[PDB]
């Protein structure tokens, strides 16, 4: 009977939140000391 | 159909991510407006009122939040199409070939009327032997008994008189004829063997078949009646409940909270 | 009543915005408020109404899914149509034919003689006459031995020729010499064979093509 | 609606499921099937009937 | 390499419209140009980029339908 389930719990956002925090780190380090 | 079916677990994850939005945007300020500005930029984009404009990097991350929001809304519209079209819709008995008759159960009870022709077409054939020790122990005595047993939600299904069932499907909205026919025979006249009334009666019968009197009775007694076929929802009703309650509850917070801010302005 | 629900709730929310204006008063309600309502159908309380805007996305998605409900999931009815019964009251006049000196011709001579005076311009000779004349559009459709047409139904190239309606049967319903001793035995035999389901084995052998696997 | 529809729904394909298909049962000239002569498939066919 | 297509074509058309308004100069490039790109991913020649915005709806609808494919 098409063995799927009857919501969704992919990882997804977790990788996307980690990418967003990574971008925050990649940006806010570059302070203009020169 | 429902409420929000989308995992109150995940809804708490979404709300705490809204807190992630707010906390991060107000922490990324002083790197170079600090109370509720970026709050309403955030709730403007994520809810979907404006996408509009309003150093580089916090705006970058806000656009990342827009990417989040569009992914999340796409996921919602995906599952909302999905569980209104797809699986777990029903389970409908298709015929004698189903395992619900072939491998019988106690939560599926089937019956007929004793001393009937269905008793005959069963007790003649073979490979439904396992049927009888169900099918003989729950029987009835008239048609209306079976009808009300469907009405009283006592019995699930019937194998019975096809014309009568097509009527009471077309009469009342409770009934559906499913599957093909079984033991395909005819309805006719009963006469003794020494009764000389065979032949002229048969002549009249074929006259009735060829002169449309069969179709005359099919019009005058058989083909009149129809019920609807599903052509203001519980989702709609639940949304008006939730939104009406929440916004009237918001109304009766606006006065007191802003009036205390009017006291702050008086300070 | 769905559109009624829409109008009623928007009247309520408009009244709410009017409250919020008249207690801002120590920018048009009747103007701009309705326009901004409908605008996100498709400065604090502006927010409280735009809460609906997020549900309006749901009121998007519902009428996506509802139409995703309805966009995922004949002509002649029978002998009682005066398409047949009045052919020159409809232009062009119709084209229907039968196999000459068949039984149905006798039955419609008992039914409609003037119709036979039309139908005699439409004789055929064989089966593929009917088949090609429908596949080339030389005649409109047919009325015959209908079970035979059900056989030839499931056999078509792409199955685009379907007979009357969904199996609605009109002019409905083994030869022995009279006085033969053979009635009772053959009848008992055939009612056994009907009774014991081997008729359905015959059905699986010879009847179905594609159409019952619709 | 239609962009979801004609990426999910009907007219996707037509796939032969087995001997029970009419493409073997009612044979055609645009469907041609074959084997190797003097093989065991020749045997299991020429023994059975229908 | 769908994301590659997105980054490449947005870089191209962005640089185009920037130098378009630099010929208009008788608003910001690396400022407002990128933000108004991505904003309708989710003054007459501005319109010419928002043409993509209508296709962006299709780039919405495709990743609706594609996810409607996989879900």
């Amino acid at each position: 009977k098409n063995e799927v389930m009857s919501i969704d719990n992919m990882a997804g956002v977790f990788y996307m939140l980690a990418a967003a925090m990574a971008l925050s780190l990649i940006t806010f380090i570059w302070e203009h000391l020169f | 159909s429902f409420m929000q079916p989308f995992q109150s677990t995940l809804w708490l994850l979404v709300g705490l991510s809204v807190h992630v939005v707010a906390v991060m945007l107000y922490l990324l300020d002083r790197f170079s407006l600090t109370l509720s500005s970026a709050m309403w930029f955030s709730w403007r984009v994520l809810l979907n009122s404006g996408i509009g404009e309003g150093s580089f990097s916090a705006r970058i991350l806000g656009m990342v939040w827009a990417g989040f929001a569009m992914i999340i809304v796409a996921s919602y519209t995906a599952n909302l199409a999905a569980f209104l079209v797809l699986d777990r819709p029903e389970e409908r008995i298709t015929g004698i070939n189903d395992p619900r008759l072939r491998n019988p159960s106690d939560k599926f009870i089937y019956a007929t009327v004793k001393q009937s022709s269905v008793d005959i077409y069963f007790r003649r054939q073979v490979e439904l032997s396992t049927m009888y020790r169900h099918m003989e122990k729950h029987n009835y005595e008239s048609a209306a008994e079976a009808i009300q047993a469907v009405r009283d939600n006592k019995l699930h299904a019937f194998i019975w008189d096809s014309a009568v069932l097509e009527f009471e499907a077309s009469q009342k909205c409770d009934l559906v004829t499913t599957g093909e026919l079984f033991f395909r025979s005819g309805f006719g006249i009963g006469m003794r063997k020494d009764s000389p009334w065979k032949q002229n009666v048969s002549l009249s019968i074929l006259k009735s078949h060829e002169n449309g009197f069969m179709e005359d009775l099919d019009k005058t007694w058989v083909r009149y009646q129809e019920c609807d076929s599903r052509s203001t929802f519980e989702n709609m009703a639940g949304v008006f409940m939730l939104v009406a309650g929440g916004i009237v509850a918001g109304i009766f917070l606006i006065f007191i909270e802003i009036a205390y801010k009017r006291h702050k302005d008086a300070r | 009543s769905v559109w009624v629900m829409m109008f009623v709730m928007l009247l309520i929310v408009s009244a709410i915005a009017v409250f919020v204006f008249e207690y801002f008063s120590p920018s048009f309600t009747i103007g701009k408020a309705i326009w901004l309502l409908w605008g996100l159908v498709f400065t604090t309380s502006k927010i409280m109404v735009s809460v609906w805007a997020f549900f309006a996305v749901i009121f998007l998605a519902s009428y996506t899914a509802n139409l995703a409900a309805f966009m995922i999931q004949d002509q002649v009815t029978g002998l009682s149509d005066k398409k047949f019964q009045r052919p020159h009251d409809y232009s062009p006049p119709f084209r229907f034919g039968t196999v000459p000196n068949g039984s149905t011709e006798r039955n419609i001579r008992n039914n409609y003689p003037y119709m036979h005076q039309y139908m005699t311009k439409f004789n055929q000779k064989g089966v593929e006459d009917a088949l090609v004349s429908l596949k080339t559009g030389k005649l409109d459709a047919f009325i015959y031995d209908a079970a035979v047409l059900n056989y030839k139904a499931g056999r078509d190239e792409g199955c685009k020729l379907v007979t009357i309606g969904s199996g609605y049967i009109f002019a409905t319903t083994i030869a022995l010499q009279k006085g033969s001793p053979w009635k009772r035995q053959i009848d008992l035999a055939l009612l056994q064979f009907v009774g014991d389901g081997e008729m359905e084995e015959l059905e699986t052998l010879w009847l179905t093509g594609i159409c019952h696997n619709e």
